[PDB]
């Protein structure tokens, strides 16, 4: 009743019988813009069904050693579906997300991965490795895509900061033993009411190990993690043609 | 509900009973294909096997949503994740998940 | 009008944030209530579930047998005002008479907080910050003496001329701000409103100010946030000929009204360069401090 | 059509590979019309 | 619910058609009033505007004298089933003994009343029509001889097995309706219900009725609409073996409970096939009559 | 006042000073399908703004000899703006639309354009000139997108059908001595709640000149007709992958 | 394993609008399925056989 | 609560702690015969608890290859303790069966059975392959006694008619990894109100394997199905000399 669930939105529903319960960030739902918030005068499109459902993006192989990845929001659903166009077409958005993260395994495998959601979450480079050239981090690297991009030092984050202080932010974890998905729904996050779906990234997800995955020799050796998000209460405003960048 | 046929394939009498069911294993790797058949319960295919197919067949139109349950019968060891997906008319097959 | 059920029953639209907790007041820590032992099956607060997300809910009197406690301790010192309500330096500017940099009696410096160790690591356990400002400017030779000297400082918002000598036309100031004060007299000082065109200065911004190709030539623009760049600060000797002193401006800043949102982890590797969160990776040290084994201390 | 989110995983001493078996009905949405002649016929020649 | 004014005040759903026009009483032809002269400036009924759509509303009384007509003409044989329920030939089926065509005994029509030009040409005076219908079945040698032979007419509709022989076992009829009938009896007829999977049946499609590439070679579908297909109408002698008679059935179809939507052009070029308005364009004709000069009768 | 005119929908726009009222095709404005007339039970998607607004999509030449043009709806625009990709989005579509026809010249140019709306307009074929022929339209033909396509026998609408009775359908006249436009509203028209986009054109615009292009040499020689249209209630149902035929 | 079939209705599986379903159960009832004559027999009465 | 059961009448009970509910087949508890559906006026003799119990009767063994197996009622128990007496005694007889099918294995194993009733079970031939012979089952095959029969063809029943619509009838099914038994209830039926228990057989059980047996080598293999049912409400009338065909 803690560990079962069914997430509905669009024309999609998700089902897992082994929960562990949902975080709500920061204590609060997604909402639309208020009439006071807002700034921009024109009448706003609110597509509903067709961007506000789940779109699976990508499964990633979890092995003994890997690192962890990040995905930057809403910069992974900018070519997918109806909620790809909205975003291509409109020179403002704003929505929620909810976000699902699926990785399932047996009883006889373990491990632990941190699922947080990192708000406005900049990209550092080593700075040539002695840190005297103020190098910077590359557009694929800032804005994976689908594909998110793989951590090269999960420690500090690729941004000097300690992973360890990561649970300050809203998070849950997935421990095999426990659970097999993680549930966030995130509120729209920043400084101005509507913002561009492409220059900016809300935040980021960052799905990292912390309890590495082991099992024995014998036993399912691919176990895979599985991204499903959600756009909520998306809206758009600054209407034109269709831009990519 | 009756038994629909996805694995309407084998048709030498020694195999028949092997149309029932249909298979999941370890893959390795993402987003395999694991079956897919027409949702349309009056057509030939999968959905001849089902009462609703054959009592569908004494009438000309039919309207109305249908209802696919799918059992799990590997041992209470196994665990999971599927995407099971309806198209609507115009979408081709899915090429991918 | 909207006749359709779906669309009457529908929440597009709601712009109500509806939230899920609520601040209670806490001028103390909280007191202690007497405790005893319990025996007993299916009540037990020492078992958690970390995976939720959640901190642990258990309490001292739940988990050992405790007396009764009445707390005064004040919570006041942690409030974001006690905390950042401090001046700090965050600028320092060099008016020599002979050198390579501001040789000529005047210097312009961009306005960002981000050159100074202590005073960016406290600001950057925050995303956004909302605030006022006391700004005080300390100037003295390098030596630390005081000289009958007059200077100017002018504030030069975006889109100002920047004045590009001693004797610049700028220096008129009849719409800028600008303040003239001796050496002589005790540090300047001025307040200073939230100016971003935003409703936040924010110290991380993952994106980019243009749309574009992001070519790896303006790769230096990730992270370039305009509407935390507020200007200029402008300093000058009030001369027509060149000042006889050498000297140094020191700038200090106290933030007050202050409003912070979404905290994040804090720094714990040395900072490189301003505003970027570039690290040595030859480099990368533990948080704290280490030890041989995990079974002494 | 049916794919695989994650994967079918199991332990040492647990088969590998499994089935499924699917049921299908109508819902109560459902209703048919224009009573017709089924297109099977289930006899060759006469029954005897 | 929805907070945001623009949602409150939106007509997004709103399901009632606003009829700008509505039908009233008119059982006879309108009356004439007496009218006399009128010699005034700024009223002008006579002078039109064209452009705008409309016919025009100048009506006998304003452009010349009239005296008072108390007009009983009735408007009742102008009502859609007027026009349209008598029976009219939309069927031809031939069972002859020697032959290239349904020679066996037995034939499978599918139902298309678009192989007869008069009929056809008045059900395509509307884009949609929604009715009920009566079959009338006249059947006879072809010299119009009656002979004593039995036949079975049956309905098959699509998904049901065709005949595919006098002797097909789908002749059971133990689903589909079937008429047993003599020549010798009067002619059999039946009454039909309104059976399209649509509100309407369509003379009209501009469509194809799949999706997917339209190459040449399926270009044969462009305008097919399934949901006017019904199905088969299939005759045979009843027998196992051959008929001594050759026959033919003539098949008649009467309209009733009648509804008409969107009326069009009516066809002036010959029709060529059936259930599609290609014309000849090389005999395009005018629609009527020529004369030598537009001065001279 | 039946004269000037402002047309506002969207982000757009149009204005006109020459104007001869607007025709309501059938007398009946467009609405939103009800919820017993419809019969999918998924929730429509009703972008509004972004979809329901005008889009300028063509212009030809008249000349003296010019024999008329067509175009299909929605084939028209189901390659442009967020209204394409909905369309393309979706099985089920639905709208009414607001067409707007341009053509100015001066009070010396002389001309009369019939512009009138045909539901299920059905090419027919010369059947190979002899009649023998059961040939048929290509593809290009039956929906000619965006450019539309030239009438080859306009007498006869290249459907068999008289132009002389065309009038019965929802229509105005673009006279250069008069107006210098047609604005005609018209409902969703079919026998069905929603349809595909895709495979079925709900009706056809005819522009054709009857009273032929004239002025004296030196007067302005190009006059273009420019061919303006809004989607009204854009209502869209089941949602897939985008689909282009 | 039950042996019911399942409950779940399109309403709890998408996000669904309101059909008011007027569409008749009349015809799949026994007399609608069964009141259809069909032949169940055939006698041969021939002159020679 | 769904899981756990337990099942109490006459002097015998049945535990179980993996159920999966119980079914009553076509809704309806079994009953006495009315006086208005009766027709036979000797006064019946219903022994109660000397009859209405639980019998174990058979225990097949369930092996990767098998192919199913029935029993038919009453006939299963004709021979056995009062009930069987009482059966033999009379002429006219009825009742009701509670079913219970047991199949435990292990969490390692797998596999999944089909329990159904089908009331009037015929049984057909194959009729000598080539379909030109009218032959005939005989007695052993239509009336196996305890020890059931073993299904030729699976797929048709035996009778022509497809098993995958077996679930037309009362019935439960037996996944291992779910649960360890059947539980269903059946009422009498026929046509008449009571009758021989000798020549006619109401209802044929059926338990056939539909997602075949599997586990690895090392795991117990012997994975017995024993059947144990008990009549409800049983009625016997028409006394005289015992009989036993
Ligand atoms: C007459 C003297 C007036 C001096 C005026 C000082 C105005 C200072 C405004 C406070 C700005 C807060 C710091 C804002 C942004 C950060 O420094 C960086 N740009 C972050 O990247
Ligand atoms: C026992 C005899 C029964 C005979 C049954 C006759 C059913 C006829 C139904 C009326 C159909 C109206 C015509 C419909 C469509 C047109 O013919 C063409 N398909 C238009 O393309
Ligand atoms: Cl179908
Ligand atoms: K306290
Ligand atoms: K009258
Ligand atoms: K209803
Ligand atoms: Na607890
Ligand atoms: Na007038």
């Amino acid at each position: 009743s803690d560990r079962v669930a069914q997430l509905t939105i669009g024309n999609s529903t998700i089902t897992t019988q082994e929960a562990a319960n949902i975080i709500v960030g920061y204590g609060e739902w997604p909402s639309y813009c208020s009439d006071s918030d807002a700034t921009a005068v024109d009448k706003p499109t609110r597509p509903d069904v067709s961007v506000n459902r789940f779109y699976t993006l990508d499964t990633k192989l979890w092995e003994k050693s890997s690192k962890g990845w990040y995905w930057k929001f809403p910069d992974v659903l900018t070519e997918t579906g109806v909620f790809g166009q909205n975003a291509q077409f409109h020179y403002l958005y704003r929505s929620g997300f909810c976000i699902h993260v699926q990785c399932n395994a047996s009883k006889f495998h373990q491990g632990a991965l941190l699922v947080a959601v990192l708000p406005e979450y900049v990209i550092g480079t080593v700075a040539g490795g002695t840190g005297t050239e103020d190098t910077h981090p590359p557009y694929k690297q800032t804005q994976p895509g689908a594909d998110g991009f793989e951590l090269q030092h999960p420690y500090v984050l690729d941004a000097g900061i300690p992973i360890s202080q990561l649970t300050v932010c809203p998070h849950q974890w997935i421990n095999l033993r426990t659970n097999n998905c993680a549930t966030i729904i995130v509120p729209y996050i920043n400084a101005l009411p509507f913002d561009s779906a492409l220059n900016h990234c809300n935040f980021g997800l960052l799905v990292v190990p912390i309890s590495p995955l082991d099992y024995d020799q014998g036993a399912t050796p691919v176990i895979p993690i599985t991204i499903t998000l959600a756009p909520m209460c998306s809206e758009f405003a600054g209407l034109r043609q269709a831009v990519t960048q | 509900e009756t038994i629909l046929e996805v694995n309407n394939v084998p048709t030498n009498a020694t195999s028949l009973m092997e149309r029932l069911r249909f298979p999941v294993s370890a893959q390795a790797g993402k987003g395999e294909l694991c079956a897919v058949f027409r949702a349309d319960p009056g057509r030939n295919g999968p959905w001849q096997s089902t009462l609703l197919g054959q009592l569908c067949g004494y009438y000309t139109q039919w309207s109305g949503s249908l209802e696919v349950t799918f059992m799990f019968t590997g041992s209470f060891m196994a665990t999971g994740k599927m995407l099971i997906a309806y198209t609507p008319p115009g979408g081709p097959l899915p090429k991918d998940r | 009008g909207d006749r359709v059920a779906d669309v009457i029953e529908s929440s597009i639209g709601d712009s109500v944030s509806r939230a899920l907790t609520h601040a209670l007041p806490a001028p103390t820590g909280q007191n202690t209530q007497v405790s005893s032992h319990r025996l007993d099956t299916g009540k037990v607060p020492a078992l958690q579930a970390a995976e939720i997300g959640a901190s642990s809910n258990a309490s001292d009197e739940s988990m050992i047998e405790t007396r009764c406690v009445l707390n005064s301790h004040s919570t006041a010192e942690t409030t974001l005002d006690s905390f950042f309500s401090r001046a700090g330096l965050v600028g320092e500017i060099d008016l020599p008479l002979k050198g390579t940099t501001n040789p000529n009696g005047y210097a312009n410096w961009d306005i960002d907080i981000t050159g100074y160790a202590q005073m960016r690591r406290k600001v950057e356990l925050f995303t956004y910050m909302r605030f006022d400002a006391e700004f005080t400017f300390v100037a003295c030779t390098p030596t630390g003496e005081v000289v009958p000297q007059l200077l100017q400082y002018m504030f030069v918002p975006p889109g100002a001329p920047k004045p590009d000598s001693r004797e610049s036309l700028a220096w008129q100031t009849a719409t800028n701000p600008s303040v003239f004060v001796k050496l002589s007299d005790p540090p300047a000082q001025v307040s200073v409103p939230f100016m971003s065109p935003a409703s936040a200065y924010q110290w991380f911004y993952d994106g980019y100010p243009t749309f574009g190709e992001h070519k790896q030539e303006k790769d230096l623009e990730y992270g370039a946030m305009p509407n935390n760049m507020m200007g200029t600060f402008s300093v000058r000797t009030v001369g027509t000929s060149k000042s006889k002193y050498p000297l140094v401006v020191r700038i200090y800043m106290r933030m007050k009204h202050v409003r912070a949102w979404i905290p994040r982890p804090m720094r714990n590797q040395n900072y490189l360069f301003k505003a970027n969160p570039n690290y040595a990776g030859n480099s990368i040290k533990p948080t704290g401090a280490s030890r041989t084994a995990i079974t002494t201390l | 059509s049916i794919w695989y989110q994650t994967n079918y995983v199991v332990p040492i001493g647990a088969p590998n590979t499994a089935y499924i078996i699917a049921l299908a009905a109508a819902q109560k949405n459902f209703t048919m019309k224009l009573c017709k002649d089924a297109s099977d016929i289930l006899q060759t020649g006469t029954i005897q």
